């Protein structure tokens, strides 16, 4: 088999999130108020921030 | 590149195509028993058109293990539709009958909301 | 009804043109009558002699953690936990 | 009459009725009495004087105000 | 030279002989605890946390400042090392106040994490009952900081930062012994364009962000990487977003750009995204008032004004605009038949085609290796303060000697002013002045020119003269030409192809005019004709929005994803940490929707297609964080005196519109003027 | 002594060490690495192709009568080349002990089912089919067991979000329980509880 395998129809993600979301691979930023670098020692995948809003009842995000 | 893996129910592409056509035949036979039993507001021809659209949106894949995983999942939905094993609320989930459609032009998307 | 237009201690009130005052036609608005600011400035400051003083909430183990306040600077020194004011003459 | 419920018991007699303390509030000298302690209220659900929540923080983003 | 072998934690490693124990420990991977060692500050031995036991030694050694020798066996996880750490920080924690729930540094305090790791479990301090722990008074150090001096652990990081990097020596160490207090002796204000980093440098949080007073908690915070746009350095930041609101701006470590340092204007302007915002599309109705309308009605009103213009259309780019809104604006104007675009800050004529005329060609990380620099009418302490930190580092370490041209300025280091006349700018290029011999004899020379002299016409020829001197100062892998910009949109607009003259759009005399995030106040209504239609696209209501016949609300730099190009030429893209408020949207989406309503749409409907269009413009704007080396830069000198716009702190505080909207900068200006008026009343 | 520190069992350590070396001697083909973790538990990391005989060996040898298979646990590690790992926990009543047999599986690579050896896996691998999505070949009945009938995707995969992708409500123009895109009334507030200072110096090697 080829090693380049697309597994989008198998993972169960809706197609809108496949064609719309952008994925950022980054090393997380060090907290500038703290000298420790243990949480820096990994890479991580995070997804692009969409719209948050205030619900009209009580004020949550 | 190249990789040696264990296969899933088929060695080459022709057997996977035969399994997909067997899924289409079994789903065609299972649609008129789905319509008369599940109490859904969908005509048999609309059900067959939806089955055709479900196969069309998975025509684009080429890898045989992905195709055979899709065959295994479609066989699971067939087995969950031969025995009833489900309600009318989950059969209509393929049609997405409750979601209002969203426009695709940039002006209407600009007017409505940031999504 | 005056509880709709009443202001809470966080400075919040709904406007007259706001749609969110339509939730109060069947259930009354809850505004706490005991504001903490007025009841903490009603307590007089405590005059002390020592350079540093200790505060623990006035209850012992049931108060706040015990902290030490310096009194060499002139004025009223406010405990950051309970709001009691100390002063040295 | 025919309107009794479990919310009519005040806060001082609540532990005596629920067997938390064996001391009645007549001789319970440890129970405090402050100026800000409100009187007891029953459950006011299903009534025009019920509780309904709201946002306690004010608006944090101010608009322009062209004039 | 050679590498000596040291066995750290029974692991052999080859190190430079100048390195200490802690640098070899960080080389093999182990993190030795510290409270006073900062790698951008001088070394000190006052917190005593970093004690490690080396073999065949009677006492443990401080790992931060004891250089290694050949044959050492350092044991980080030894019993004596852990006993020394526990005893030392038990001494640190005997007098710390019980202020953790009312301490804003808690949740990210160094003392809490170093008690949970390499600390004791219970307090041995019996004397909390009687003759208890100390408490010292708070000193009003500034309006940007909140000082609770009881929590200070006397680590002397703030004093070293003031006397080394910030430049002023207002902070100091008063008292002797257990009553030693780290603060000013008198009621003074510590003022620097760099005081916010002191909150970064305090490990315990005795010095606290006063705009970020009890607002949120560090475990709650969604940290999003962004790039600040108020300064032209393009410093990498991280934005604290929690429940769809901006909280604070913190530094993110990029060694090439900012190196863990942030200006006060870049940090304390998170309040400006909350005040004077634009939330609704506004149209000036013909009764004389600007009224908020719907988006579709505002778009068709601007389209009808565009159709009524009929060929006389111009557009001005501002200072907060990103690359993508400028590209969309230029594409809309070029599709409508308008070949004129404008930028608020002016520039020389003919310098658009070559990058080096408007680029800080020497790297900001390379400016710490400079041997002699010359400032031609710039104040880098206020115009771009991290460049001044790099120049201060090169002054301290590389023995930099610096001459400046213009008025008397304080650069936080010793410097000589040659004069205020522009003719001596020729003389350094002529070779008669002694600083020309200093620059010719220097190993790595540079000449830094402010952009406000390039705003002038005749001083443009001054630019060419400096370019001739760069042909006498060329070095391998070192470009001596340097132009220090002020805003973060000028280099990007010149990379796209904007005409940087702000008077060009006025001279074109349009019937509808586009203001894209312009709040500089360079254009008024009396310069424009009476049939003009000023359209404002930016996010903040100011003097740019006060003259607009149609106001379209935009998103700020924390609400949109957009590329910004700094002075050195590194294109970096921000990230949308918080949703825009009200009906405000992204600026390029506004331009694309306006192209849809008018009738000639832009070919891109997505952000990635806009990045492909940017790739069609220039391939170096597509890659992010990568800087390509620019080429070489390529004459009647006027008699006008050289002047600097930013000569004091109160001019530095109100540079930008976001800094204008926030009340923090108004509080800073009121405190500075109050301190000056009390000094004048006392004297 | 040390009352806070947990005291281990030396005889259990010696018995599991001898049995782990015995297992590594008996099957050189399928057993990949035998390890003995803290807490006196033996983990036999094996090849995928040895999923079915080794357990059969552990069912049928005279010094390996692991008659009970108590559970099969799947762990999703996305950083590895073979993503999922599958942990078989077996209990021996004759010798009064427990063993763990760990294997690795890709998102598409099969595992041979242990239903011929232990029948409890007849549902247990089904859970690993539903939660992770690994195909178990020669299974008598492979179906989704814990999730919805119209559910798409595998939940305990780390690529799947915590709150899912869809929600369910009741709709009166269709008279049915319908499926809608997910919108929380209040979002899940993610807490950054990562340790900034390392605590254990023995686990960085
Ligand atoms: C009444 C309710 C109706 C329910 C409809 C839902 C049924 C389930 C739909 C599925 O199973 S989606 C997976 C189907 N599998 C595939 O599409 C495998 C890949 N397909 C192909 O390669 C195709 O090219 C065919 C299907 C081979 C068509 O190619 P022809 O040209 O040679
Ligand atoms: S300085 Fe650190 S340890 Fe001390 S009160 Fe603040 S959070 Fe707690
Ligand atoms: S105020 Fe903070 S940075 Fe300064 S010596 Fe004290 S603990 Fe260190
Ligand atoms: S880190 Fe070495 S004594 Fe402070
Ligand atoms: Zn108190």
């Amino acid at each position: 088999v080829p090693t380049a395998v697309n597994l989008s129809p198998i993972s169960g993600v809706p197609e809108e999130h496949i064609r719309e979301r952008r994925v950022r691979i980054h090393i997380p930023p060090k907290n500038a108020m703290q000298s420790g670098t243990d949480n820096v020692n990994t890479w991580q995948i995070e997804f692009d921030n969409r719209e948050r809003w205030e619900n009209p009842l009580m004020g949550w995000a | 590149a190249v990789q040696q893996v264990r296969p899933i129910l088929s060695v080459d592409r022709e057997e996977a195509r035969k399994r997909a056509l067997n899924l289409y035949k079994a789903w065609y036979r299972q649609i008129p028993y789905i319509v008369m039993d599940y109490d859904i507001p969908m005509t048999v021809e609309q059900c067959r058109d939806k089955l055709r659209e479900e196969f069309v949106k998975h025509r684009n894949v080429t890898d045989i293990r992905v195709i055979d995983m899709l065959v295994i999942k479609g066989q699971m939905e067939l087995k969950e539709s031969v025995e009833i094993w489900k309600q009318k609320g989950h059969i209509m989930r393929y049609w997405k009958e409750s979601q209002d459609p969203k426009p695709t032009d940039f002006l209407s998307k600009f007017i409505q909301g940031v999504n | 009804r005056g509880d709709i237009e009443k202001v809470t201690h966080t400075g919040q009130v709904f406007d007259k043109e706001d749609y969110r005052n339509a939730r109060f036609v069947n259930a009354k608005r809850y505004v706490n009558e005991n504001w903490g600011i007025k009841l903490i400035e009603e307590v007089p400051p405590k005059e002390c002699t020592e350079r540093v003083v200790f505060c623990d909430g006035g209850d012992g183990p049931l108060g706040h953690p015990k902290v030490y306040i310096n009194l060499d600077k002139p004025g009223n020194h406010i405990c950051g936990y309970c709001g009691l004011r100390f002063v040295k003459k | 009459n025919m309107d009794y419920d479990g919310s009519m018991i005040p806060a001082e007699w609540y532990g005596w009725m629920h067997y938390k303390t064996d001391l009645p509030p007549i001789r319970d000298g440890c129970r405090p009495k402050y100026k800000w302690i409100a009187d007891h209220s029953e459950n006011l659900s299903g009534t025009k004087e019920a509780y309904y929540p709201y946002s306690t923080t004010p608006n944090k983003v101010e608009a322009w105000e062209p004039k | 030279p050679e590498k000596i072998e040291v066995f750290v934690d029974d692991i052999p490693v080859q190190v430079v002989p100048g390195t200490t124990v802690l640098q070899a420990a960080a080389q093999i991977g182990v993190e030795i605890p510290r409270f006073c060692y900062h790698e951008r500050l001088a070394v000190a031995g006052n917190c005593r946390m970093c004690l490690v036991e080396v073999e065949k030694s009677p006492k443990p050694v401080a790992a931060c400042a004891m250089p290694v020798m050949k044959g050492w066996r350092i044991k980080t996880n030894s019993d004596l090392t852990r006993k020394a750490r526990e005893g030392v920080m038990e001494f640190l924690l005997m007098n710390h106040p019980l202020d953790c729930p009312i301490c804003d540094q808690g949740g990210e305090c160094d003392l809490q994490d170093q008690a949970m790791a390499f600390g004791s479990d219970r307090s041995r301090f019996t004397d909390i009952n009687y003759t208890g722990k100390r408490a010292v008074e708070d000193k009003d150090i500034g309006p940007l900081v909140k000082t609770i001096m009881t929590r200070c652990i006397h680590c002397t990081r703030c004093v070293r930062f003031a006397s080394e990097i910030a430049g002023v020596d207002d902070l100091g160490t008063t008292g002797r012994g257990n009553d030693m207090q780290i603060g000013t002796y008198v009621e003074k204000l510590f003022l620097t364009e760099l005081s916010g980093n002191v909150i970064d440098l305090c490990p315990v949080g005795a010095l606290t962000n006063k705009p970020y007073s009890f607002v949120a908690r560090p475990w709650e915070i969604r940290k999003v990487s962004s790039i600040d746009v108020l300064d032209a350095v393009g410093s990498n930041i991280v934005v604290s977003t929690r429940t769809n609101e901006v909280l604070r701006i913190l530094p993110r470590e990029n060694e090439d750009v900012n190196e863990e340092w942030l200006a006060d204007k870049s940090r304390f302007a998170c309040d400006g995204l909350k005040r004077q915002r634009l939330v609704a599309p506004m149209v000036r109705m013909p009764n004389g008032e600007l009224q908020a309308v719907e988006w579709e009605g505002a778009l068709i009103a601007v389209a009808k004004a565009i159709k009524a213009a009929g060929g006389q259309i111009a557009g001005i780019s501002g200072q907060l605009a990103d690359l993508e809104a400028q590209v969309a604006l230029k594409d809309l104007l070029n599709r409508l038949g308008s070949e004129v675009v404008a930028t608020e800050q002016g520039f020389i004529a003919g310098g658009t085609d070559n990058r080096a005329n408007y680029l800080l060609n020497s790297t900001i990380a390379g400016l710490e290796e400079a041997d002699a620099v010359l400032l031609v009418g710039t104040n880098p302490r206020y115009e771009a303060p991290l460049v001044n930190t790099r120049l201060r580092k090169a002054y301290v370490h590389n023995e930099l000697q610096i001459a400046s041209i213009g008025p008397k300025i304080d650069l936080s280091y010793d410097h000589e002013n040659l004069g205020a006349d522009a003719a001596l700018v020729k003389d350094v290029c002529s070779g008669a002045h002694a600083f020309s011999k200093v620059l010719e004899g220097a190993k790595k020379p540079a000449i830094i020119i402010g952009a406000d002299l390039l705003e002038r016409a005749d001083g443009a020829a001054i630019h060419a003269t400096v370019a001739e001197y760069c042909k006498k100062l060329k070095k391998p892998n070192w470009n001596p030409f340097n132009v220090l910009q002020t805003n973060a949109a000028q280099v990007g607009a010149l990379d796209v192809g904007y005409k940087a003259g702000a008077q060009t759009a006025v001279k074109a005399q349009p019937k509808v005019l586009f203001l894209l995030n312009a709040d500089a106040g360079k254009v008024t209504r009396e310069q424009l004709p009476k049939d003009c239609f000023v359209v404002y696209i930016g996010s903040h209501g100011d003097n740019g929005a006060s003259i607009a016949d149609a106001v379209l609300p935009g998103a700020a730099y924390t609400e949109k994803q957009g590329i910004y190009v700094n002075t050195e030429g590194r294109p970096q893209q921000t990230l949308p940490g918080v949703s825009p408020p009200g009906m405000a949207r992204e600026d390029w989406k506004i331009l694309r929707a306006l192209s849809e309503v008018v009738g000639k749409p832009l070919p891109y409907d997505n952000l990635d297609e806009l990045r492909n269009r940017l790739e069609d413009v220039a391939p170096h704007l597509t890659r992010l964080g990568q800087l390509e080396p620019a080429g070489d830069a390529g004459k009647s000198i006027g008699g006008g005196a050289i002047d600097i716009k930013l000569k004091e702190l109160r001019d530095y505080f109100m540079t930008d519109a976001i800094s204008r909207a926030s009340p923090t900068m108004a509080k800073c200006i009121s405190a500075v003027n109050k301190q000056q008026r009390e000094n004048e009343a006392k004297q | 002594d040390k009352p806070t520190v947990r005291q281990p069992d030396a005889v259990a350590r010696s018995h599991l060490s001898d049995f782990g070396r015995y297992v590594a001697e008996c099957l050189p083909k399928y057993v990949q690495k035998v390890q003995l973790t803290a807490g006196d538990e033996l983990e036999v990391l094996i090849a995928p192709e040895g999923v079915v005989p080794v357990l059969q060996f552990l069912k049928d040898h005279h010094q390996a009568q692991f008659t009970n298979l108590v559970d099969i646990a799947g762990v999703d590690v996305p950083c590895r080349k073979n993503r999922f790992e599958v942990v078989y926990n077996l209990l021996s009543l004759r010798y009064n002990s427990r063993i763990r047999v760990k294997t690795y599986t890709d998102e598409l690579t099969p595992l041979d089912s242990a239903c011929e050896v232990h029948k409890a896996a007849n549902w247990y691998e089904r859970e690993i089919w539903d939660m992770y999505g690994v195909f178990f070949a020669n299974h008598p009945d492979l179906r989704r067991i814990l999730t919805d009938y119209g559910f798409e995707g595998h939940p305990q995969r780390r690529d799947f979000p915590l709150s899912g992708y869809v929600e369910l409500r009741y709709d009166d123009e269709k008279k049915r329980v319908v499926c809608e895109p997910l919108e929380l009334a209040q979002e899940f507030r993610k807490f950054d509880l990562s340790a900034p200072w390392e605590q254990f110096p023995n686990f960085r090697n």
